Parts: structure tokens; C-alpha cells; sequence
């Protein structure tokens, strides 16, 4: 049993309509640089995120 | 005509198909203006508007 709770995912979608992977934009700062570039890849670099 | 989501309502009247003209469409709630082609595009079962 677990909980939901109001927070944003970044999903993206296959080229058949089907949901292959999703980010947690607030577990760790990685993933809310995905989140801010919108995008699984980053380069490397200095990103101002939040 | 409480506080709910009806459940008892009257059969909306419906239009045949009509192929490569500039229609106001309207499928379940989506109002607007376009034409109407054949797609090669695979959806999933549980998709209606993309
Ligand atoms: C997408 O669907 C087609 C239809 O059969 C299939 O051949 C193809 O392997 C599917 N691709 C993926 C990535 O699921």
C-alpha cells in the first residue's frame, strides 16, 4: 500500500502511443535538470534549475 | 438534477463520414474545424483523440 501525493513526472511516449520511461522531477537534482531541459539526455554543462 | 455527473440522458444524433473537406467536426467534446483524412497511424484500445 502506498500514497499519492501532488508532484510532476516527466514521461515521454513510443512511437506505437505506449509510455517507455518517466523521470521524478524532485527525487534527485539530475532528474530535475531532465525535467527543466525536457529531455532523458543532458551534456555536460552548468544548468540553472531551481 | 443533483450534484452529480447525470447518467440518465437522451441519444445524441449523430452524421455520416465525409472525406477531404473543411467540416466543424464534433467528436465527444472536441468543437472545432478541420478536414478529415484516413490515418496509417497505430493507436492503443483505451485511446480516442490524439
Ligand atoms: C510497434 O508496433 C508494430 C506493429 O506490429 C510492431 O511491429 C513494432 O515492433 C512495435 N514497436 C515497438 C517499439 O513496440
Amino acid at each position: 500500500v502506498g500514497y499519492l501525493q501532488p508532484r510532476t513526472f516527466l514521461l515521454k511516449y513510443n512511437e506505437n502511443g505506449t509510455i517507455t520511461d518517466a523521470v521524478d522531477c524532485a527525487l534527485d537534482p539530475l532528474s530535475e535538470t531532465k525535467c527543466t531541459l525536457k529531455s532523458f539526455t543532458v551534456e555536460k554543462g552548468i544548468y540553472q534549475t531551481s | 438534477l443533483l450534484h452529480a455527473p447525470a447518467t440518465v440522458c437522451g441519444p445524441k444524433k449523430s452524421t455520416n463520414l465525409v472525406k477531404n473537406k473543411c467540416v466543424n467536426f464534433n467528436f465527444n467534446g472536441l468543437k472545432g474545424t478541420g478536414v478529415l483524412t484516413e490515418s496509417n497511424k497505430k493507436f492503443l484500445p483505451f485511446q480516442q483523440f490524439g
